[PDB]
RNA sequence: AAAUUGAAGAGUUUGAUCAUGGCUCAGAUUGAACGCUGGCGGCAGGCCUAACACAUGCAAGUCGAACGGUAACAGGAAGAAGCUUGCUUCUUUGCUGACGAGUGGCGGACGGGUGAGUAAUGUCUGGGAAACUGCCUGAUGGAGGGGGAUAACUACUGGAAACGGUAGCUAAUACCGCAUAACGUCGCAAGACCAAAGAGGGGGACCUUCGGGCCUCUUGCCAUCGGAUGUGCCCAGAUGGGAUUAGCUAGUAGGUGGGGUAACGGCUCACCUAGGCGACGAUCCCUAGCUGGUCUGAGAGGAUGACCAGCCACACUGGAACUGAGACACGGUCCAGACUCCUACGGGAGGCAGCAGUGGGGAAUAUUGCACAAUGGGCGCAAGCCUGAUGCAGCCAUGCCGCGUGUAUGAAGAAGGCCUUCGGGUUGUAAAGUACUUUCAGCGGGGAGGAAGGGAGUAAAGUUAAUACCUUUGCUCAUUGACGUUACCCGCAGAAGAAGCACCGGCUAACUCCGUGCCAGCAGCCGCGGUAAUACGGAGGGUGCAAGCGUUAAUCGGAAUUACUGGGCGUAAAGCGCACGCAGGCGGUUUGUUAAGUCAGAUGUGAAAUCCCCGGGCUCAACCUGGGAACUGCAUCUGAUACUGGCAAGCUUGAGUCUCGUAGAGGGGGGUAGAAUGGAAUACCGGUGGCGAAGGCGGCCCCCUGGACGAAGACUGACGCUCAGGUGCGAAAGCGUGGGGAGCAAACGGUAGUCCACGCCGUAAACGAUGUCGACUUGGAGGUUGUGCCCUUGAGGCGUGGCUUCCGGAGCUAACGCGUUAAGUCGACCGCCUGGGGAGUACGGCCGCAAGGUUAAAACUCAAAUGAAUU
């Protein structure tokens, strides 16, 4: 039920007086297909340890994403210190059009058609954090209705 | 700056009412009197690089005041040119 | 960059020159060789690269390159060059197409024969 | 009904002819900014009716010289 | 100087929302009163008050939704540097309808939806959402 | 144009069957379909996203027997339509006359059907048609020339299709030696194992 | 040159050029006459010269030698010069 | 029209000269449109350092309102007056009152 | 003068004409001032192969524009059919 | 109802991170070329290069119903006849049809080529008056009467030829008069003037000198007003780069008068004035035919003008004008220049950037084809002729699309090859075998359509004298095809005649085995190869395409790497060293006014094409084609007035003005006091403390003050901010003039030097690595200068302006870090940046005596350089 997929692994290393202690980091995001998605960073001695640590880190902090029937609410734009992210809710059956790192974090979220673009650098951690940030601060019509004290009909 | 008995005489000679020390008509006259007074000292030793800043500043202020005069009310403007002999 | 700084001077567009100017916006010219010799490449490459200085029709003078194994290109043998940059040699961007009206294609080859102009074996 | 123009006056040195100026307000195409462009026109004049700094309403007619085909029909804001 | 009073009002609102203040005070003007009206009748504040006779000031009662910022995305569009004018059909749509844009029109200031349903556009003031 | 090499090795490279051959025997009765074709068949690496996209593309293509150019033109025409892309593309691909007669059952395999139609043996509204890529209009009666009814392979494919499944949206008449393309196929009427969004995102790259 | 039609056109053009040159020289003499007359300053002689030179230039403009506009302009100019005296 | 605070110290051998000097100076002041509302005679007193001679000098204060011209005349007259040792003069500084 | 002639627009062995009106001193596919209709020599059974605006034709011929032979036979056939 | 449905990244600097930043690649397209192969068909395309020179052939003729006539041709007549008594065979007759050459009319200004020049004279969009217009079509009238020449021709004759010359001779719709006369031209009017031609068909009555007169219709001619088409002209806006191109321009700008154009106008001339354009970019220099459009792109934009269509320019080079309605003339003329060719050595002929083709350039682009059967164009009543326009054929896989090289069964899992754990696996239903089919080429038959017309004969109406003649409207009859051995259908036979290319380390879909040992070699980046190389060569296998595959070249995309949408400038590239101020940009609040911008609506236009979506026609598609909408544009009218724009009147909080005083290392010149060795620095106050737009400012007095500050009070009314050039100030360093020069110290104790005046130079880490001006924002701890309230109830507690120093919240920041004196939230304006080296260098230009300063490249070379922060 909780879908997950490894995005990228890096041969991180921190030197010691003897030589290079080759570690292995990993990143993985989990999601149910609805407005319940969380990510997790991993850093351990091996790929299995790294992915299981990233998983257990992602088994928590379930971010609730405001989603439409099968698409995003409205175009949003986010950035976290490394690059910007821009995405447009597209039509039905036009394909999950994303680039690299964003494809995983957008397919695990259960949305199948979003028109997205990522300006800036392509650091996977930063870009996935920016995507999650831009996905969290979205908003559904009923929420704006309650905020303004109006109805979903008055805002259409 | 200048003695009060001179500023008061200027504002009573160019003031269209009582104690209008800020009406441009008395401002320009006070500024000309001050510049004519500082000219005597400026004519000496030619080496006052610093004090020329206020000189150019008040010249520019009088210029912008006359610009406002010709931009909003030209009657008094043309009426005061011949009083002090401006435009050289 | 305010809008006034753009109205007084438009966005200065910059163009990128072509790396192979001798072709003069063409895919391949005809050239006449002047010298045939070999030079060793730079570290970390160790070989004797078969190069040659070729005189072109338009009056230029550029170095060429021959690939494969063995050749017969002596002096006064006109050739054709289509271009192509290689790093291991200093600023040469001209490869000689094997099998253009003067260059005999490499012999004893059965794979990728199109790049070296080798007829079909029977 | 007759299409006319309206602008300022630059000079009247030559007799029976003045060089009026018109400032159109055009939106810049590429940068969307609104900038004022000033054009000049040689207008055939009579009796040297106007001077520098006046406003005049002019209309277009047949050419009367090498670089002058406009005539003036009425004056507004006759002051300097 | 304060060449754009609308921009000063707008950034004071931007700061009051981020400062967790309830009421903010600014020198008012007819245009700012119109903006306050089109902002209140859209459900982002409580009410407005033009207090003062010779130097009137506007009183903005910043609404709150669980203490969070009810309105957080407001920026100038037609700044003094350049004026942007949009036709009826070419009007924008902030947040696919969830955002409101203020427009100055021959029939006074009104809402973008009211403008398009009346069949005419105008000059954009700011984007509110 | 048509691929004329080892046929079942294509299904081996796919991994499942493709209804390629006649069907008188099971697929595994002749080949090790689970085993990969070629010398190196003892390895199943992790097919990447682009890998699985290309695999699905080659799958649907070799299933329908269409080359890259015509398939890309079909994709263009499908995206040219209104609304969904995958469903329209599959509807178009199912509209080919050879595939239509194969579904009606006058041919055992796609190759046999395409050979039958390319030998002037099929008629739409009584007119002979030779183009294997002729799209069939809805509610358009087809038939078969009497000059070719005496071929045993016709009756063989007929009884084979009788032993096979029966399509819904295709009105066929066995004894009449003809049929009728009732209406456009439905998204559910297809085989659900054909992923279409992979095809959508592949070409649109 | 290369076509018989070109040669016939050249011959016909030479004939027409000689004819037109003769007639136009006659017209030029007739106009210079009244021009010198009006330059002299006499009313009667200049008027008579204009009256006698009107029909010839009229017929020349009618036969297609010159357009009617040129004849009308000449007549108007000479009439203005006459009426000046 | 500015006050000044002039004070000078004279050689001890010529201390008997100052009664005439002060008279001349006050006469010139009353003739030059000045006002003197304070006068001091501190007698003889020691110095901080023995300037130009032994440590003995007389102190006399004037505190005159006379214009700057006639007061500036004082030091110029002191130039060709080699009895006084030194002199010091300050500005108005809200011109002082009774010595105290 | 101004005439009403036929312009060629089709493919090899597949002719198709467009009755237009233009100056006589212009090319076949050259400029023209107005269209009238179209003629189809290869029209199949009961096809819209011959369309003309008789009002515009009468208007132009009122100006004195000459008329070709093919369009003359075409308008004769049209007026005789219905 | 539809006219849309639209955005992908990856690799690469470090031992390891992030960021900026350069580089490469994934895609599409082409007028493409090359290499390897190559079955067919349909539709398109095919010297971008030397506007280099052309052999040769064809590309503009037609009219006998305008003319004299007869060079051939064929048809009549009259006689000569050989007697064959009508017949073969001769001479004559323009007599007939027809027609060489010639006069004349029309047509060579259409159609067709190329982009050399051509940054405005040209092009596009939208307007305007001061014009003409043969052929086309309406309206109104005439269409009378004469004259002289000449071509061809005859004779003679010059010249090598072309080309002429002399004397006679005849025609008209050729030429020239007279009459002719308006609604025309000229004149206020009165008044004057202006043109022509007949031809063809027949025929009742007369008529006749034998031709005819006469009737009729058809057609032609002249004059005027029209319509339409086309062309000429003017204006407004838009229409490349270089300011390392700052002034240009006397027919120059304007005015008067004369001439000339179809038409206004310095178009031109004489005179008079001295103006006209220019920072909103004039001149000059460098390049370009422009537009609908084409490609790419999510869009905005970017590149470009190959076919097709519209407009402009040119015809060997530079000029000129004639004819003509229309040329300043592609297959016309004249002059000058070159080239080639001919010559009998005096003189002549020509211009393929037309259709083919030749030579040369090139890597490169084709047949010295057929036909006017179609649609056009010219001529003529018509028939009819020309048409290298055009309609089709020939070559090229150059581009797009379609079909075919078999189908089913078939494990003895054949043989062989390859790998191998030597058991076997792979090739592999693949093969062989069995059964079935004949699409397309090949063979032979049939076989649509592009074809409508015109011709011969007849009926009806129109027209008369006519039932002739002519015009239409019907009918009847032979017919009118280069394509074309047509598309297409039918029968023949036989698996038959019909597949290659690139790749296999990652980017990216695919792997093993032999040779080779940093050698040969491979490579779009990383880079591999030093005896087990998945990267080189070879073998099998696999992968991706397909009659094509691959390489190269060029334009866009990723490239947000020009960032207006959509970038920045504290440490990586960047805030001028600093002020005043012109131009220019922006601008507080209220009322009133106008309605230019703006918005809404309407009208006209935005050619046809192309793209889009609905349909149709080619057996489908390509292709063609019927509707719309777009053509995001421009102009005229009406209305709206919230905003700006223009105006009028206002207001004080912005800006300032005055008063009281304050602290003042603020600056110049004139004096004074000491310490040390006549000059110089004024040590102890002195402090992340004060003064200044700024570098900088320091013992004590006289002047100008300038700025800032606190206090309330009095005043003007938006007087303001920024500011390219421009002016001024200007650490330091370097000098020039006149000096000296205690100590000092490049160079040689010790020069100049620091200092005294006049000038120059304009340079710094001129840094706060932070341009200026404003509005809004959790605090704490200080120095500093300030006055008040109340009891100063001793420097008193509170708050208040500043100037100024550290921690630090939200926030921003790649990280460090900043954080009411932001590098936070925003506005206004001006500067600078697009990888590193070359190099702030050359070339100039400008300023300076000079040193020097400002502005300021490309060629070339590399694939990194560059910041923080830890291990």
């Amino acid at each position: 039920e909780l879908q997950e997929k490894l995005i990228a692994v890096n041969r991180v290393s921190k030197t010691v007086k003897g030589g290079r202690i080759f570690s292995f980091t990993a990143l993985t995001v989990v999601g149910d297909g609805n407005g319940r998605v969380g990510f997790g960073y991993g850093k351990a001695r091996e790929v299995p340890a790294a992915i299981q640590k990233a998983m257990e880190k992602a088994r928590r902090n379930m971010i609730n994403v405001a989603l439409n029937n099968g698409t995003l609410q409205h175009p949003v734009k986010g950035v976290h210190t490394g690059s910007r992210v821009f995405m447009q809710p597209a039509s039905e059956g036009t394909g999950i059009i994303a680039g690299g790192a964003m494809r995983a974090v957008l397919e695990v979220a259960g949305v199948h058609n979003v028109l997205a673009k990522a300006y800036g650098s392509t650091n996977p951690i930063n870009v996935v954090r920016a995507t999650i940030d831009g996905l969290e601060n979205m908003n559904s019509p009923e929420m704006v209705a309650a905020k303004r004290g109006k109805s979903v009909e008055e805002i259409l | 700056s200048l003695s009060t008995e001179a500023t008061a005489k200027i504002v009573s000679e160019f003031g269209r009412d009582a104690n209008d020390t800020g009406s441009t008509e008395v401002q320009v006259a006070l500024l000309t009197a001050q510049i004519n007074h500082l000219q005597g000292h400026f004519a000496e030793h030619k080496k006052d690089h610093h004090s020329r800043r206020g000189l150019l500043r008040m010249v520019s202020q009088r210029r912008k005041l006359l610009d406002y005069l010709k931009r909003k009310d030209v009657a008094r403007y043309t009426r005061l040119i011949e009083r002090l002999g401006l435009r050289r | 960059a305010t809008v006034n700084q753009l109205v007084r001077k438009p966005r200065a567009r910059k163009v990128a020159k072509s790396n192979v100017p001798a072709l003069e916006a063409c895919p391949q010219k005809r050239g006449v060789c002047t010298r045939v010799y070999t030079t060793t490449p730079k570290k970390p490459n160790s070989a004797l690269r078969k190069v040659c200085r070729v005189r072109l029709t338009n009056g230029f003078e550029v170095t060429s390159y021959i690939g494969g194994e063995g050749h017969n290109l002596q002096e006064h043998s006109v050739i054709l060059i289509r271009g192509g940059r290689v790093k291991d040699l200093p600023g040469v961007r001209y490869h000689t197409v094997r099998g253009a009206l003067d260059c005999s294609g490499v012999k004893d080859r059965k794979q990728a024969r199109s790049k070296y102009g080798v007829k079909r074996p029977k | 009904k007759i299409r006319t123009l309206q602008g300022r006056v630059v000079s009247d040195k030559m007799e029976k002819s003045i060089v009026v100026a018109i400032e159109r307000f055009v939106k810049h195409p590429i940068y969307g900014k609104f900038i004022k462009r000033t054009t000049k026109l040689h207008v055939h004049d009579e009796n040297n009716e106007c001077g520098i700094g006046d406003v005049v309403e002019i209309r277009e007619c047949r050419p009367l010289s090498k670089t002058k085909s406009w005539t003036l029909v009425r004056v507004v804001e006759k002051a300097v | 100087s304060m060449q754009d009073p609308i921009a000063d009002m707008l950034t004071r609102i931007r700061n009051g929302q981020a400062a967790n203040k309830a009421a903010v005070t600014m020198p008012s003007s007819k245009l700012k009163v119109a903006i306050a009206n089109v902002l209140k009748e859209e459900g982002f504040i409580e009410d407005f008050k033009v207090e003062g006779d010779t130097k009137p000031e506007l009183e903005l009662t910043l609404k709150y939704f669980q203490g969070k910022a009810v309105v957080e995305s407001i920026q100038r569009v037609s700044r003094p540097g350049l004026r942007i004018y949009k036709r009826k059909d070419e009007l924008p749509k902030v947040m696919a309808g969830l955002g409101i844009a203020v427009v100055s029109t021959s029939k006074g200031v009104m809402t973008d939806r009211a403008a398009r349903q009346a069949g005419l556009g105008g000059e954009i003031i700011c984007y509110v959402a | 144009a048509r691929y004329l090499g080892p046929k079942l090795k294509l299904s081996r490279r796919e991994g499942t069957d493709l209804f390629l051959k006649s069907g008188v025997r099971a697929i595994d009765t002749k080949c090790k379909i689970e085993q990969a074709p070629g010398q190196h068949g003892a390895r199943k690496p992790r097919l990447s996203d682009y890998g699985v996209q290309l695999r699905e593309k080659q799958k649907v293509r070799r299933i329908y027997g269409v080359l890259e150019r015509q398939f890309r033109n079909y994709y263009k025409e499908a995206a040219r339509l209104k609304g969904n892309t995958g469903e329209n593309l599959l509807a178009l691909l199912e509209g080919r006359l050879d595939n239509v007669v194969y579904r009606m059952g006058f041919g055992a395999t796609r190759a046999e059907a395409r050979q039958l139609v390319s030998h002037k043996a099929i008629m739409v509204n009584g007119r002979v048609v030779n183009i294997a890529s002729y799209q069939v209009s809805p509610n358009d009666v087809v038939s078969i020339r009497e000059k070719a009814k005496k071929q045993s392979r016709v009756k063989a494919a007929l009884e084979l299709a009788e032993q096979r499944e029966k399509p819904t949206w295709l009105e066929v008449d066995a004894g009449k030696m003809e049929g009728t393309f009732k209406r456009k196929p439905e998204r559910s009427d297809l085989s659900a194992d054909i992923n279409e969004h992979l095809i959508v995102e592949l070409y649109s790259k | 040159a290369n076509i018989k039609s070109a040669k016939k056109r050249a011959i016909q053009s030479e004939k027409a050029r000689k004819h037109n040159a003769s007639r136009r020289s006659m017209m030029r003499t007739f106009i210079k006459k009244v021009y010198a007359a009006i330059e002299a300053g006499d009313k009667a002689a200049a008027q008579k010269a204009f009256n006698e030179m009107q029909p010839i230039v009229d017929r020349q403009a009618a036969k297609g030698l010159i357009h009617k506009n040129k004849a009308a302009r000449h007549k108007a100019n000479l009439t203005a010069q006459i009426n000046k005296l | 029209m500015r006050h000044y605070e002039i004070v000078f110290m004279v050689h001890p051998d010529q201390s008997e000269q100052v009664p005439g000097m002060i008279e001349r100076y006050t006469a010139a002041i009353t003739g030059a449109e000045g006002k003197i509302h304070r006068l001091e005679d501190w007698g003889r007193r020691q110095l901080a350092y023995p300037i130009n001679k032994l440590h003995k000098a007389h102190y006399v204060l004037m505190n005159v309102e006379a214009p700057q011209e006639v007061i500036d005349e004082l030091e110029t007259t002191f130039r060709f007056n080699d009895a006084v040792i030194r002199s010091m003069v300050m500005r108005t500084k809200h011109a002082v009152t009774e010595a105290s | 003068m101004v005439t009403i002639r036929l312009a060629r627009h089709g493919a090899k062995k597949r002719p198709f004409y467009q009755v237009v009106v233009a100056d006589s001193r212009n090319a076949r596919n050259g400029r023209f001032i107005e269209r009238v209709g179209f003629f189809n020599p290869i029209a199949s059974e009961k096809e819209e192969g011959t369309r003309l605006d008789l009002d515009r034709i009468a208007h132009w011929v009122g100006q004195g524009a000459t008329i070709s032979d093919r369009v003359a036979a075409l308008i004769k056939e049209v007026n005789k059919a219905a």
